[PDB]
RNA sequence: AAAAUGAAGACAUUUUAACGAGUAAGGAAACGAAAUGGCGUAAGGACAACAAAAGUAGUAAAGAUUUAAAGUAAUUUAGAU
RNA sequence: AUAAACAUACUUUGAAUCGGCCAAGUCUGGUAAGCAGGACUGGCGAUGCGGGAUGAACCGAACGUCGAGAUAAAGUGCCAAA
RNA sequence: CGAGAAUAGAAACUCUUGAAGAAGUAAAUUAUCUACCCGUCUUGAAACACGGACCAAGGAGUCUAACAUGGAUGCGAAUGAGAAUAGCAGGAAAGCUAUAACAUGAAGAGAAAACGAAAAACUAUGAGAGUGUAGAAAUACAUUUAGCAAUAGUAUCUUUCAA
RNA sequence: GGAAAACUUAAAAGAACUUUGGAAAAAGAGUGAAAAGAGCUUGAAAGAGUAAUAUGUGAACGGAUAAUUUAUAAGAAAAAU
């Protein structure tokens, strides 16, 4: 509804209906849509094969 | 749209009033920090008075 | 607040007028206070200083009694015999005293101040009657609405209210993300001290349980 | 805001930003629109050239609230009065009522024809028509009056 | 006070910064002042061609 | 039960806040500064890994 | 336990010129001079600030005890680092009292905070006491 | 764009600043409430 | 030392929301975590445009969307951008996703019997996008665009700023 | 730069790789994975002991002179007089 | 064939600059010039470092703060490391 | 003799120095190495080129007006209407309200008279969405559909002697 | 044409008497919370004086590295079965 006592004006919409983004992430879930969560490899240092054996 | 019911108490005695009130829903609105910083940035510049030497 | 357009809040106008005033305005501000047995006689708070009127210092290193022997409008003291001090070489100086630390003991009244004392007194009792006047009506429009109560419970203890009922509202999810840097980790520095604050209060209760 | 200036970042270098070997002098070719057909001649040429000239014919006095006359299209028509109303009317014909569209009132003298018309009749009240508004006017089933 | 007068040194390192800016492909697809007779041929074609898609759009 | 960081301390008969306890249940505990072990013992007639 | 605090270069950068004219104080100014003999960074001269002197982010703005600084101004800012006492450090402010003094340093030792300034503003109970 | 700026002559003494404008309000104000008062049917 | 091309600087991409609007930050956020985790195409471009500014997100009308969406009939328009009304014309039934719509715009698509949705609940709908219709409005239809060049040129002269003088 | 993680930790997140000279000149503010990061002077509006006495101050402010510490630096911090 | 996704194509807005100087298995005027003027490239300007004793341009090589190791130009009677 | 694979195997330490001052850091002096006067115009200055004896304080891209681009913002065929001005509470150079003249825009061409836009478009490439198979970890191939932005080319339409 | 120059203290209580001196003054004494002592709140830099310490053949100053001197400055726990 339009304002009575300032013409013109209306209350807006915030850019998403509800601000939060549990919901969201509970339904891709639901619907094994998500790849699993990732922890980076720990990445080896580099060796001197012509001398380390190993 | 339900828009929760508020009480309202009274000062003397301090018993609530047994009918509530829906919510207004200018309550509703989106807290935008940085249209409020726009409009307060500029109205605080009008109580200044005039100065120069 | 001050409503007045004539009068003016500046400092540095209140101190020009009054280093600027003449004698006539400058008794009026040197004021003093009648005594407990000088005001339940008369019914007035204070009086301008007279000369030989009998004083008491109150405030100051020397909290000694006697009589005022100058009024010194310019410097905006007076003088009391006993108060006086040896001029190094030997011969004694007054010391100047503030009206406003002094309460006046015994009057001097020739035939003025009992025209003034008189008309100061009338004065208290039309502004009692003018406030009497305004205090019931005020009880009378209280009562008018509450008649239950009287207008004697302003002037006792309060007891707050104790319900909670909260209210739900689809913004305190957003509540930290409507915060500034600054004052989010202000926010939540607090929350977690308070925190602290009541682990140790709970783990002290249960050794004064023990 | 002078603290977000250029002044602020450049306190400390010796030019403040504009060069050691061509300074910041007081001109740099003139003052206003000097030179424009000797030094600043490349430039006019560019930005706008047909800056110097005459051209067309000198009005003493011009009238320009003669040649005021606004003009609405015909796909525009029937927002002067709202979907509401164009829906409630959409089924009429000739023989029964049909809303008129009256445009001087809303301020627009001359109606020209760009765009299409819902297929509804409909009853253009103007000042000025167009050739090609007054065929599509007639085509959908409706009228076109002129006024003053 | 003479001068230089004119010096191509440091012009081919210029240039070759931002290199040479070949013209895209819509360049030499260009027709204007192409055969009067071709241009009728073409555009002969064309508005035949038009005139029967619009045709059957408007059938189905 | 006490949280892991807070080793209550007597207080000298001092201002302490509401929350903290009274010095009639804090016991105080000794610092503790040796954190490794020792070196083993072994038989007499084997030898040291070192 | 604590680390290894390496400083990469412990001197001052003082400002070139500094050492002979009174009027150029030793706060470090790059010379802008199209003819410096610093910024030129010739040989002998070409000691300037650079981000390659940084210190390790894990040993910065660490005090040699091997904590953090915590400035506090009453009894109520110690609250704020009791579970961190093994992190941060009590440093009262330059203004506050020596009666205020006391109520901090002494609920810092119940809260198990070291505090940098334990022998601030201290009364005269060095001779005769 | 080409600018056009009538500033060659001297524009100082040309300034007018409307800093009397929320005083005229009540000025007139209070003249339109006195001559309602004086004769009521004059400001009609 | 070693003789490169060119040196590292900045690559001219956003990759979050521009400005301190908190559920422009939150829409980032929550199609940052889809795309990573996804790995969908759709979400990457949604997250794309989200970081695209003012100037580049153009708004899109009525019309367009009820000319895109004739021959998709059980679909839901995706525009990030604002959605206009073109009073000109119907508005037929169709769901938007939009940034924004218009109290003109979002009151024709409802009476129509459309829906307006935001950009949290296709999400929650079509996560990945599946009865979509990606949507941007033109670029090239700005007023400034006119006036980019130089006047002078015998093929595409500019359209010369207006002022002291221009017959 | 790319991967990973992400309502709040904290060091402006974690990992890997490449890179780092410079006059004139450019890189305004804001932008959670931040479209460079910061120090300093003064003034205005708020915040500063969350249990009803709520930043520091005659148990010594500002300033000054020095001794040490933090920061690559701009500077900051504290002791003594 | 080879190389190239922080590739490629750009768009907009704008700064400073158009006194230049040097080298050469190059040229023209001149007796010649550390003279005057050009073609191609690399430099100095805007640039420190190791070497040529010293040097704007030569030789090696272009610079975040450092530790260790092979090296470059060039050196190895003393100054001076060999 | 023997790789793979299966079965059994084992590393937890010493000495010295330090609140009689350890490790580090600072200041002063000495020794080796190293170091030309800053700012500025200049192709080139440490320059026999100019300014500078020394210290403190002051000291130089500011304001007003018009236009454009660009980053954040509101509204959107509208936007503004703190145009004057008229009211409200409160006493207020602040705040709020005013179906409003007008400004920019929605339509463009022509010197002007006189005019004033659809074949409800076409072509090319292009963003997204599925399905199957496989490697097999990610990911790669085949097929169905969609055709936004942008660029180019077109048919058609308004105005002009001329697009 | 046209300057420069603000400030003791809460209160003058603005030292008051002796000795030396031609005098000005100085040394005591005294007032004051404090000389803040009238050239009076604080009291910077340039320039001097005194005291302590160090250095030395035609400039001085700065940087890296060590040596000497001085200063700062790290602890009260505790082994094997």
């Amino acid at each position: 509804k339009m304002a009575q006592g300032k013409s013109g004006f209306r209350i807006a919409h915030a850019q998403m209906a509800v601000p939060d983004m549990k919901r969201v992430v509970v339904a891709a879930e639901k619907a094994k849509l998500l790849r699993a969560k990732i922890v980076l490899p720990k990445v080896p240092k580099r060796a001197n094969p012509l001398k380390n054996w190993a | 749209s339900l828009r929760p019911f508020v009480t309202i108490y009274d000062g003397i005695t301090g018993e609530a009033e047994k009918t509530p009130v829906r919510l207004p829903a200018v309550f509703l609105a989106p807290i935008r920090g940085d249209v409020v910083h726009f409009v307060y940035r500029n109205q605080s510049k009008n109580t200044r008075q005039p100065e120069g030497v | 607040m001050k409503f007045n357009c004539k009068v003016s809040s500046n400092p540095s106008k209140a101190r020009k007028a009054l280093y600027t005033a003449n004698a006539s305005q400058r008794a009026l501000m040197m004021s003093a206070r009648l005594s407990k047995e000088l005001r339940e006689k008369y019914n007035v708070i204070a009086i301008p200083i007279h000369k030989d009127d009998e004083v008491k210092i109150i405030k100051g290193h020397q909290k000694v009694a006697g009589k005022v022997t100058a009024v010194r409008r310019s410097k905006y003291v007076i003088n009391i015999d006993k108060l006086t001090k040896t001029k190094a070489n030997g011969q004694t100086v007054p010391i100047a005293i503030r009206p406003s630390n002094v309460i006046i003991t015994k009057l001097f009244l020739n035939k003025d101040r009992e025209a003034l004392l008189a008309k100061k007194a009338e004065s208290r009792k039309s502004y009692k009657e003018l406030v009497a006047k305004r205090n019931e009506e005020v009880a009378k429009a209280f009562t008018a609405v509450y008649p239950a109560l009287n207008m004697d419970i302003f002037g006792k203890k309060v007891e707050p209210i104790t319900e909670k009922k909260p209210i739900r509202i689809p913004s305190k999810k957003m509540a930290e993300k409507l915060m500034s840097k600054p004052t989010l980790r202000a926010y939540k520095t607090g929350i977690k001290v308070h925190k602290a604050k009541n682990a140790i209060a709970a783990y002290k209760a249960a050794l004064a349980k023990k | 805001a002078t603290r977000f200036r250029q002044t602020r970042r450049r306190r400390g270098h010796v030019s403040m930003g504009y060069g050691r070997i061509g300074k910041h002098r007081k001109q740099r070719g003139g003052r206003g629109n000097a030179g424009g057909q000797h030094h600043r001649k490349t430039w006019f040429t560019t930005f706008h050239p047909d800056y110097f000239g005459k051209h067309g014919m000198r009005v003493f006095h011009l009238k320009a609230n003669k040649y005021y006359c606004p003009s609405i299209n015909v796909d525009s028509l029937w927002s002067l009065v709202g979907k509401d109303v164009q829906a409630q009317y959409k089924n009429a014909k000739v023989g029964e009522e049909v809303p008129v569209i009256d445009c001087v009132k809303h301020g627009y003298f001359k109606v020209l024809g760009k765009g299409f018309l819902p297929k509804q009749p409909v009853i253009v009240r103007a000042r000025y028509f167009s050739e090609k508004a007054q065929q599509k006017i007639k085509a959908v089933g409706g009228a076109c009056e002129l006024t003053a | 006070s003479k001068d230089k007068n004119r010096s191509s040194h440091n012009q081919s390192h210029k240039a070759h910064r931002n290199g040479f800016y070949k013209p895209k492909k819509s360049a030499y697809m260009s027709t204007k002042g192409m055969n009067v007779q071709v241009l009728k041929n073409t555009k002969a074609q064309r508005k035949f061609a038009l005139a029967k898609k619009l045709e059957a759009k408007k059938a189905a | 039960s006490a949280p892991q960081w807070f080793v209550p301390v007597k207080a000298g008969d001092a201002k302490v806040p509401a929350y903290y306890p009274t010095d009639d249940m804090i016991q105080e505990q000794k610092k503790k500064l040796r954190t490794r072990k020792g070196a083993k013992i072994t038989a007499l007639d084997k030898p040291a890994w070192n | 336990i604590k680390p290894k605090i390496v400083k990469k270069y412990t001197g001052h950068f003082k400002r070139f010129d500094s050492n002979r004219f009174l009027r150029v104080k030793a706060s470090w100014r790059v010379p802008r001079g199209i003819d410096n003999r610093l910024r030129r960074k010739f040989k002998g001269t070409n000691l300037l600030p650079k981000i390659g002197y940084g210190s390790a982010k894990a040993t910065r703005n660490m005090l040699p005890c091997g904590l953090y600084k915590f400035p506090v101004r009453n009894t109520t800012d110690l609250e704020m680092i009791m579970m961190q006492n093994r992190k941060y450090a009590a440093e009262i402010s330059h203004a506050v009292s020596a009666k205020k003094r006391q109520e901090i340093i002494q609920r810092a030792k119940i809260l198990n905070i070291r505090v940098l300034n334990a022998d601030a503003r201290i009364k005269k109970q060095e001779v005769a006491q | 764009a080409v600018s056009n700026i009538h500033f060659c002559k001297d524009w100082r003494s040309k300034v007018h600043t409307w800093f009397k404008q929320p005083f005229r309000k009540i000025r007139r104000h209070q003249t339109r409430v006195e001559k309602a008062k004086a004769v009521f049917p004059a400001t009609i | 030392a070693i003789d490169l091309d060119r040196h590292h600087v900045r690559k001219h991409v956003s990759k979050t929301a521009r400005g301190n609007n908190a559920y422009m930050k939150l829409l980032v956020r929550l199609y940052g975590f889809l795309a990573r985790r996804t790995q969908s195409k759709f979400a990457k471009t949604i997250l794309h445009r989200l970081c695209l500014s003012r100037v580049n997100r153009p708004i899109v009308s009525t019309s367009k969307l009820a000319c895109l969406m004739k021959k998709h009939p059980e679909e839901t328009a995706v525009c990030v951008n604002t959605v206009t009304y073109d009073s000109r014309y119907p508005v037929p039934k169709m769901n938007v996703c939009a940034l924004k719509f218009t109290k003109t715009a979002e009151a024709a698509i409802t009476k129509a019997g459309g829906k307006c949705l935001r950009f949290d609940e296709l999400a929650l709908k079509a996560p990945t996008g599946r009865k979509t219709v990606l949507i941007r409005g033109k670029r090239n239809v700005r007023e400034a665009l006119k006036h980019f060049g130089k006047v002078c040129a015998k093929k595409n002269p500019a359209k010369q700023y207006k002022g002291k003088q221009t017959k």
